[PDB]
């Protein structure tokens, strides 16, 4: 991640994205405590439950956990990263991201 | 990276692009100009070298500061290089050789009985001193007829006497500007 | 990396989550695709023993279990699987055959 | 938006500026060129086109790609466009026509019977073949003496055969650069 920070613009340079939202609602939570703990974005500086591996039943979106990235030696501006997703034997990937961005039309 | 002077204009610097995608341009202060030059990183490639051409200075005692600038404006650490630089070698063709002996119309014999030579002065002794300037004169054999050297002079007067002396030893002309250094005229003028 | 891609993106994916051991009344196990059931879904979670509550299958009665699913899997008509464009993103495998239960989990 | 060729100096290229309010500048990437066009968006209007010139490009294949820069330095999708390149049709006026048999001091008639004609070797040469001169000789009664067609070629020879024929059969002249393509200098070179 050390690594793969000289490669991103600041406002990124150690963010990730959230995982499960929306946790479960019940009366046990007040309606603004609620929605003001639903939050989009975790920094991984000091914090570790980020990298905590996600299950997944159904159909989900999730965000990439980096565990290697380096550079070809004669060409540097060719990049390998390798991201972690889910647990298991999963059905299989069906589309990317990069950014918002969806490969597939909407 | 691998910031380089290279003589030969005066010379080029050339140096390896930053590693640093986000780079825009890059920007050149020399020592003793008013201000830098800029380099646009129009195309990205790690291993090929940007240039930039060093062009009308003396020779001299010179410094030279060069900075990436990131798109958000901010600046690497400097790089820095001092060196002497050294005379373009290759001057000026002389311009205007001219003989002012000659008649109404257009001569091909010239006028009375000697030759009497102007030409104008090339940019570059703005610049470098001990420049001078080297004359020519040979015969339809091309053979030698003389040969002079004019100290920062732009006129020069054949004589009769010269024409028997060099006859009795024994028209075309040819000049050029030169110094030391292999400081020379990429041409011959001539006549 | 060029110069018109000056940075890489953030990275997040869609998939078809962890196949799970659906079982069958006749005996079978067909173990093969996800499950949109919520009882498939508790039973791989707590049986899994790489994480989860490592559970053994013999303390669970699988007669009283598929008799659960055949409720959960009840047929419901409030709506027609043509008002679903997004049926394949939504899980369906199949926007024709009968797509509609009370549940379905993502 | 409705990124446009346009034939006529080989054409313009032409579009509609992106709807994104932040962009600074397009640029263009030719075919075979070793650096993109840049070109700055000083005014925002949604339906005014913009314009880059296309000029000096052999006829030929050629394919384009042109990109919206944002302040932030991301870019939109390219859109593409390939076509065929045609001649510049307005050439460059002939220069230097110039009679060759002419006397010490200057000429009203020549010297000698016939006249001799030189001309300088136009640009457009360099990129179009099959260029040629167009030759026309008139006397004051501006009737047509000659016409000749001269193929890559900078000197043509009048002659006392070719005057005692058309004088026969019965000065000024003209000459432009000319091909095929509608290619023709703007105007004639006259003497």
């Amino acid at each position: 991640i050390s690594i793969l920070a000289k490669y991103q613009v600041q406002e990124e340079r150690y963010k990730l994205k959230s995982k499960k939202k929306l946790f479960g609602l019940s009366r046990s939570y007040s309606l603004k405590k609620y929605y003001e703990t639903v939050t989009k974005e975790v920094d991984i500086d000091f914090n570790l439950a980020a990298k905590y591996i996600p299950v997944v039943y159904g159909v989900q979106k999730i965000p990439g956990i980096p565990i290697f990235a380096d550079t070809e030696l004669h060409n540097p501006n060719i990049v390998y990263v390798v991201y972690a997703f889910a647990e298991g034997e999963i059905d299989g990937f069906l589309d990317f991201s990069f950014g918002d961005n969806p490969m597939i039309c909407v | 990276r691998d910031f380089k002077y290279t003589p030969t204009k005066n010379g080029e610097l050339s140096w390896l692009p930053s590693l640093t995608n986000n780079v825009v341009y890059y920007s050149i202060v020399h020592s003793g100009h008013a201000e830098p030059y800029i380099v646009q990183q129009l195309e990205t490639n790690p291993n090929e070298r940007m240039i930039q051409e060093i062009i009308g200075e003396p020779a001299g005692l010179a410094i030279f500061e060069i900075r990436a600038v990131d798109i958000n404006g901010r600046r690497s650490s400097p790089v820095t290089l001092s060196i002497e630089l050294n005379s373009a070698k290759n001057l000026s063709v002389v311009s205007n050789f001219r003989v002012t002996n000659t008649a109404s119309g257009d001569v091909t014999e010239f006028v009375g009985p000697d030759v009497k030579l102007a030409w104008d002065r090339i940019p570059e002794e703005d610049i470098i001193e001990s420049i001078f300037y080297t004359l020519e004169i040979h015969d339809p054999q091309n053979r030698m007829l003389r040969s002079v050297r004019i100290e920062n002079q732009y006129t020069y007067d054949y004589l009769l006497t010269y024409n028997k002396a060099d006859f009795a030893l024994q028209l075309y002309f040819r000049i050029r500007a030169e110094g030391d250094d292999g400081e020379q005229s990429v041409e011959w003028a001539s006549i | 990396i060029n110069e018109n891609r000056t940075e890489i993106p953030e990275v997040s994916a869609e998939i078809q989550g962890k196949k799970v051991k659906v079982y069958h009344s006749d005996g079978r196990v067909t173990a093969n695709s996800t499950s949109l059931n919520g009882i498939w879904q508790t039973l791989d979670y707590l049986t899994s023993d790489r994480y989860g509550a490592n559970i053994t299958i013999d303390q669970f009665p699988l007669q009283q279990l598929i008799q659960e699913a055949a409720i959960l899997d009840i047929i419901d008509e409030s709506y027609q699987v043509s008002w679903q464009p997004y049926w394949r993103y939504v899980g369906w495998t199949n926007p024709l055959a009968e797509n509609r239960q009370i549940v379905q989990m993502n």
